[PDB]
């Protein structure tokens, strides 16, 4: 299974810390969302703002995604988000992350109807 | 047998339904569980009458001060014969690291230790000394990273080290050390029994001095597979203070661990007279050095010579541009040795992609990974990735993720891999876009060749 909805939800969502706690949640995260399974997720961001203020973003700013595809909507609001980037002493099975937190615009791809996100594509 | 919950967070039946089995299980390993205090002290409890276990592993839980200190206890009974222990994030402070030293009196079957992500600061390192001291403490592998250790805590440890012969594996990263506390700790380990086989120093802020000292360790241990320094300013002068020892006779260095240490050309210039030397170095990182095309211009010749036998190459952000693939390729047609190949992150573009995928397809060709993650690519350099695909015969995984790929490229790749003699396993495509359209043609390929699998 797992819509691609789902593998949003899963790979990019975290409504319940409003920031990241420290510079230690990147690696659990990446962990418990099974990121670092079959090899190490080179970069993941997780957006921090609750479901329905980012599912709202598909009927907002229509913005042209980084490979030239035109269904990439651009959020109004800087959310507060975290960038989780591998470390150098990343050798997968032992997978490291560096955890920097940061409030920027999140533009992300929306599919279908019920327009719903389902890749996150960059910040600004 | 092995108790495994991990990332769950254990309702109060389950946990209670595990505990009779604490008692029989070989292996627990309660990582990022609802565990607190609570749980340690049935944890405690159940830990003094299990005679067979031998891995407990607490990971990533608030089991704080006062419920370590009950975990521990547990362990404290003849009938404990443990031999690997970890305890890291469990939020131990140098308070609840009383009780390490009565701790590690009574296990002499101890032999793995991490305490790392713990903020034990020296004065908790100081009584973590106290019992790797004792003739009945003789750990092997001892894990310190990210414990907020200055460099107080390098001559305790200094003096830990001059007394054993045991241990095998030394792991401070991440502790604000210094230059001084480092010599304190290099000298010590100069006047040490023990062999080590692995030593870790990352983020410790090392400076070119301190290779000086090192300069001795390595042209001596033997036994030392694995040297991690990345993240130091060692720079060029640190590098070249270092190889004389690592030229050294007796030397058998595996694996060198070096990104981020400041090192631009000059400082590869110093390291292939190594490769050329050394039968033995097999993988070596250099990711985040700004070593530009020149530093890749020389690294490639010697990895020509045919007595570099290196295998795992990692350049992911150095600098490099298209510029580079031109001598990045003519290497790779004749070299009979290196099979990873790290450039990610390399502003490498389309242009870069194309002459590797020539050199690559040619006959013979023995790279078996080769990572562009991150160089720039697009979906008319999939047209070149694609003809690669069909007339390269040794490629066993292809990491493409993070370029600006889309549809067109993905289906430019598919067209290679639904083929019958495509010898790929894994496309690596993490953080890429495409539709239903496509993602069904992937579900579908990946139903004809269920033995390729295409991550994301």
């Amino acid at each position: 299974k797992e819509t691609a909805a789902a593998k949003f939800e899963r790979q990019h969502m975290d409504s319940s810390t409003s920031a990241a706690s420290s510079s230690n949640y990147c690696n659990q995260m990446m962990k418990s969302r099974n990121l670092t399974k079959d090899r190490c997720k080179p970069v993941n961001t997780f957006v921090h703002e609750s479901l329905a203020d980012v599912q709202a973003v598909c009927s907002q700013k229509n913005v042209a995604c980084k490979n030239g595809q035109t269904n990439c909507y651009q959020s109004y609001s800087t959310m507060s988000i975290t960038d989780c980037r591998e470390t150098g002493s990343s050798k997968y099975p032992n997978c490291a992350y560096k955890t920097t937190q940061a409030n920027k615009h999140i533009i992300v791809a929306c599919e279908g109807n019920p327009y719903v996100p389902v890749h996150f594509d960059a910040s600004v | 047998m092995n108790l495994d919950i991990h990332c769950e967070q254990l309702s109060d039946a389950r946990w209670t339904e595990l505990l009779p089995l604490l008692q029989q299980y070989e292996v627990v390993r309660l990582d990022d569980c609802g565990l607190t205090e609570e749980h340690c002290k049935d944890i405690g409890s159940a830990l003094r009458a299990n005679p067979s276990l031998t891995e407990l592993c607490l990971r990533t839980n608030e089991l704080g001060d006062a419920g370590v200190h009950l975990v521990l206890q547990g362990l404290q009974s003849p009938t404990c014969k443990i031999q690997k222990l970890s305890l890291q994030n469990c939020s131990l402070t140098e308070a609840g690291c009383g009780v390490l030293p009565s701790t590690l009196r009574s296990l002499p079957t101890l032999r793995e230790l991490h305490l790392s992500d713990n903020p034990l600061g020296d004065a908790g390192l100081r009584l973590l000394c106290e019992g790797l001291l004792d003739p009945q403490c003789h750990l092997e592998k001892l894990q310190l990273e990210y414990c907020r250790l200055t460099a107080a805590s390098c001559e305790p440890l200094a003096s830990v080290l001059r007394a054993t012969r045991a241990l095998k594996e030394l792991t401070v990263s991440n502790n604000d050390i210094g230059e001084a506390g480092a010599r304190v700790l290099g000298q010590g380990l100069a006047d040490s029994a023990c062999q080590l086989e692995t030593l870790r120093l990352e983020n410790c802020g090392l400076t070119p001095a301190n290779c000086k000292d090192l300069c001795g360790i390595v042209a001596s241990q033997a036994s030392l597979r694995e040297l991690d320094l990345g993240s130091n300013g060692l720079g060029d002068a640190g590098i070249a203070e270092l190889c004389p020892g690592l030229l050294s006779p007796a030397s058998r260095l595996k694996t060198l661990w070096l990104w981020e240490c400041d090192i631009t050309a000059s400082g590869c210039r110093d390291l292939c007279r190594v490769l050329q030397a050394k039968e033995t170095l097999k993988e070596l990182s250099l990711a985040g050095n700004k070593l530009g095309d020149e530093g890749a211009r020389l690294l490639c010749e010697s990895l020509l010579q045919p007595g570099c036998q290196l295998e795992s190459l990692w350049v992911k952000s150095c600098s490099l541009t298209a510029a580079c693939c031109q001598h990045v390729s003519l290497m790779l047609t004749q070299n009979k040795h290196l099979l990873e190949l790290q450039l990610s992150s390399n502003k490498l573009g389309d242009s870069g992609i194309q002459e590797l995928c020539q050199a690559l397809s040619q006959p013979g060709t023995t790279l078996r990974v080769l990572c562009l993650g991150d160089c720039e690519v697009t979906n008319s350099g999939c047209s070149s990735l694609a003809s690669l695909l069909l007339a390269n015969r040794s490629l066993r995984e292809l990491d493409l993720s993070n370029n600006c790929v889309g549809d067109p490229g993905v289906l430019q790749l598919l067209g290679s891999l639904e083929q019958p003699g495509c010898a790929l396993e894994q496309l690596v495509l993490y953080d890429t876009y495409w539709t239903e359209e496509v993602e069904d043609r992937l579900q579908a390929l990946e139903g004809s060749k269920p033995g390729l699998r295409v991550i994301s």
